[PDB]
């Protein structure tokens, strides 16, 4: 799995973020890192995909980056309403296809 | 043998000289006998289109996944192999020529796309 | 709007099994590539399935390669899933998802788009 | 659909009809009708021949290693295959046919060549 | 180079140049005119038969598993393709030819059977 | 009639070699598949080796993958096995058989039909 | 290998049943098991194949079937002359070709 | 007279990476295959890397597999090595040579003709 | 890796023997085992090569021969100047090209 280790947080308007470590090939070499919104009892929210591309329907406050075997996920000034856990996802080379991180909790 | 030598043979016999028979496709007054060779290439190339077409370019002898169907004239299997000609065979299966045909090609155009989208897995 | 719906789901016995469903609105279902994702309690997320829009190619995550089942009908609408010799370990939360791998003339995606609610499954 | 039945429809919608295209093109007074048969088969021939030394010898879809050159007409990927059709698509890129087609028979013989020295590895 | 121009260049440097002289093979009075046009075709596909009838249907350049024999101009390998040229080749080796390639069609019939009782195997 | 014959045999010193061979007649030797199976003295069946009928297709178990060579003259009507590099642990009856694999035109059997007696080796 | 446990008896007259189980894959997914009679310092004689059928020269006492990943050989009337031993086999799908299961006894 | 000259090498820290690079002549650069080969100091001798002589094919130890390029240009009849994520079980000298598998037509060799003196690389 | 065992010598003027046991596969089956000579602190020198043959340069000192999976130098008559470490190696069938083994040392 990928990891995406427990906990993030921080206060209404600051800036936070969660981190999803691959391991050599799979973030690696592929430029395929998703990152999901996921309520408690709901199903998830796409935020990012690729790397840096998110779709409509999310706001500004979501942003991301990929370096070395490391992806992750960039709240710009995040709100009580982003209490959520949050995934990562990689495509893993039409071996396993998917990888999902161990999620971690967001706490404002 | 040589050419039609296994054409009394058994199906089964007679597989083993396709290749003696496919050598002897190939090897005003003087116009019809000009027309008549360029008639028989035409021949030749749509028999071999189709082979192309089905998936079967470059074989004498090729499998499909195509299955066959007990309404074509279902005869057992070691009957038709061991104790059946060729000529008796075109027989047989006459009026189900031209829906094999149809399957052979479009199980084939699914067979090609689930090729390439394979290959646009990264 | 577009929405995916499962239905199906309970509990079974470990050794038994179940089939799952999903009906699926708002978006030309044929276009789209679709897979089953799975939420144990207390994991969140695992893949399990992917089907092409087809419904010609399937991928399965090697837990469940030999007794699983994913399939499609495109006139329906519906995707499904039917997963024999069941294991307490498949206690999950089964999502209905589009995305994933595409038809190669349409910029391949490699993540999930939708999501239905997901079907809740026990063994 | 038919025989070019598919020509006004987008060029994704129009490769599920390649067969139906294949099929159509085969199937003194007198000497002219028999010089056009004759000059069909060849051209006929040139197409397969192509085809052949591209590495692309019995399919009706294949890929190759030549990459898209963004300089080849750019027209996104989505846009080409679902807001245009076959007969848009080559004017778009009719200037540069040759070079695609140069780029694709040199990007074949590098791959001959790769796998006869590998077929010599004991 | 251009068309023949390998021809005095040795074997090995003159496989480079094969799809050169590939395309070169394609592209009452009148009626001889059209006649030498129709033999040209049929040479053609002979050559292409034998081509398919070897297991080599799609390739300028194939590997077969029919050894060479010492008995036919054992010339040594490097001395064949670095100091001799295809033109010569073709007399040192040309009273052989008809015995390769009645082996190379009779190790392909045995190759297409193998391959059949494998795809039969659950 | 149909019989298989074995001979050879006998024992040899581990690392050693020796070649069996089986006789056969009462039926067209060419139109069946054959095989060696192992008896050891207490295990009773192993299956060793495949080959066709025409002689050009192989199958071993891994065991004697390396070791092993299954071969046949349809002229002479014989089945023959060599073995090298022998090992304490291939002690064992070594029986001639007729079944398997088929020609795929002929309703493939994967069964052995007839047996010799076989023969002893002893390592 | 498959498993055919020692061991199986009864009196003349009775019916037995002589049973092989293989794992998964094996003789779950084909119908190549078949059963062979053993007599002590002889070679077997072919009872049954594919599930069901039974070679001409074997009488109407050796039936049997399959079911899940069991295969079973019964004997409707045992006569004292089957006192010999018992062994399945089946087709491994090209990748052991055939896997023998450990034989059982049967006495009269 | 045959020569091959590697430069290139140093110390570098774990997890960084460099470039070898070997020129050479007295010979066709373009008529041979080439290689690297490392000598660990104590170990003598391993094969890293081949390479063919259109530059087109090329093989690794399964150990450097993941981390190392092996790269020609017969223009300026140069060979190179680039190694990525270091380790420190990579010092060795890196000898560029000249053998390995050939052209399938000129008598294929399975073994190294010529050796430069070799960089010496420490992580 | 192949074994060359420690190690190799004898007076000037008398023969020596190398050895390079393999395995099974490695120079069992492919008749491509070359020696090297290793000077401390040298570039090695090809000296044989397939099994006994020799590039030009090297005298008739060395030859050699393979047998089983065994191969062995031999060194006719000890010069002081052989004073060396030697190497075997060998074709490893496309899946690891090449073996080098353990070399060994030669004391005259
Ligand atoms: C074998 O051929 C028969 C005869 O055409 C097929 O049966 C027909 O299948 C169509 C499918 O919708 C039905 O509408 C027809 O009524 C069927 N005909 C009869 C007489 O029942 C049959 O499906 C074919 N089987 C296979 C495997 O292709
Ligand atoms: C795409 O086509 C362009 C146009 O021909 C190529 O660019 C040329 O590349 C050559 C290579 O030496 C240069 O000399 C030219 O000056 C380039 N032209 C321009 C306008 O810059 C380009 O390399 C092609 N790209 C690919 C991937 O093939
Ligand atoms: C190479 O060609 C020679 C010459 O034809 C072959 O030798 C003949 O083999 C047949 C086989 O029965 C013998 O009857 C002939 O007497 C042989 N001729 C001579 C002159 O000895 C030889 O077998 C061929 N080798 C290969 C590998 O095909
Ligand atoms: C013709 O029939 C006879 C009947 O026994 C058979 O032996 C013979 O082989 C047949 N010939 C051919 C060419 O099949
Ligand atoms: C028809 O097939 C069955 C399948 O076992 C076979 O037993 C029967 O003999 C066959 N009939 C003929 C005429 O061959
Ligand atoms: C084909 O149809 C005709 C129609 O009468 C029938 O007589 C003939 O036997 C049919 N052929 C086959 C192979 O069924
Ligand atoms: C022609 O254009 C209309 C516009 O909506 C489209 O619906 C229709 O399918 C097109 N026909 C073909 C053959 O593509
Ligand atoms: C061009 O490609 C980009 C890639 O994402 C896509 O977003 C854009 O909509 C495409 N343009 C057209 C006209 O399809
Ligand atoms: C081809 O070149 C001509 C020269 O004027 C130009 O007008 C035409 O648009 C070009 N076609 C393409 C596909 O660029
Ligand atoms: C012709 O022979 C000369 C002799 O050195 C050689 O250099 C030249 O390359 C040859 N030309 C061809 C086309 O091989
Ligand atoms: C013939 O082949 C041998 C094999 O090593 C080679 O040494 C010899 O030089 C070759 N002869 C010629 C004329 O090339
Ligand atoms: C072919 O046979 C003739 C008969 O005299 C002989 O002169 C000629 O050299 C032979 N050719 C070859 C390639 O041996």
């Amino acid at each position: 799995a990928l990891t995406q280790p427990p906990s993030v947080s921080g206060s209404p308007g600051q800036s936070v973020t969660i981190s999803c470590t691959g391991t050599s090939s799979d973030i690696g070499s592929y430029n395929y890192v998703s990152w999901y919104q996921q309520h408690p009892g709901k199903a998830p929210k796409l935020m990012i995909y690729d790397v840096t591309q998110r779709p409509s329907g999310v706001s500004d406050r979501f942003s991301g980056s990929k370096s070395g075997n490391t992806a992750s996920l960039t709240i710009s000034g995040l709100q009580a309403d982003d209490e959520a856990d949050y995934y990562c996802s990689a495509y893993a080379g039409r071996q396993t296809f998917y990888i999902f991180g161990g999620g971690t909790r967001l706490t404002v | 043998l040589g050419f039609l030598g296994a054409a009394g043979s058994t199906m089964g016999a007679a597989s083993m000289t396709l290749t003696v028979q496919a050598r002897n496709l190939l090897s005003h007054w003087g116009i019809k006998q000009l027309q008549a060779r360029v008639l028989a290439v035409e021949h030749y190339l749509r028999d071999q289109q189709l082979l192309g077409i089905w998936g079967c370019s470059g074989k004498l002898i090729c499998c499909t996944n195509v299955p066959w169907n007990s309404s074509w004239s279902n005869r057992n299997l070691s009957e038709i192999w061991d104790n059946m000609t060729w000529l008796q065979w075109d027989k047989e299966i006459s009026n189900y020529t031209q829906i094999i045909y149809g399957l052979l090609e479009e199980s084939q155009n699914q067979q090609e796309k689930n090729e390439q989208d394979l290959l646009a897995l990264d | 709007e577009v929405q995916l719906v499962e239905t199906g789901g309970g509990l079974v016995q470990p050794g038994g099994s179940l089939k799952l469903s999903c009906r699926a609105s708002g978006y030309t279902f044929s276009s789209f590539a679709m897979s089953w994702v799975r939420q144990a309690p207390g994991k969140g997320l695992e893949w399990v399935s992917l089907i092409n829009d087809r419904g010609g190619l399937t991928f399965y995550v090697d837990s469940v390669k030999g007794r699983f089942t994913i399939s499609r009908d495109n006139s329906k609408n519906t995707l499904s899933l039917q997963m024999h010799s069941l294991r307490d370990g498949d206690t999950a939360v089964y999502y209905c998802a589009t995305g994933g791998m595409s038809s190669a003339l349409q910029s391949s995606k490699y993540y999930f788009d939708f999501w239905g609610q997901g079907a809740l499954v026990t063994v």
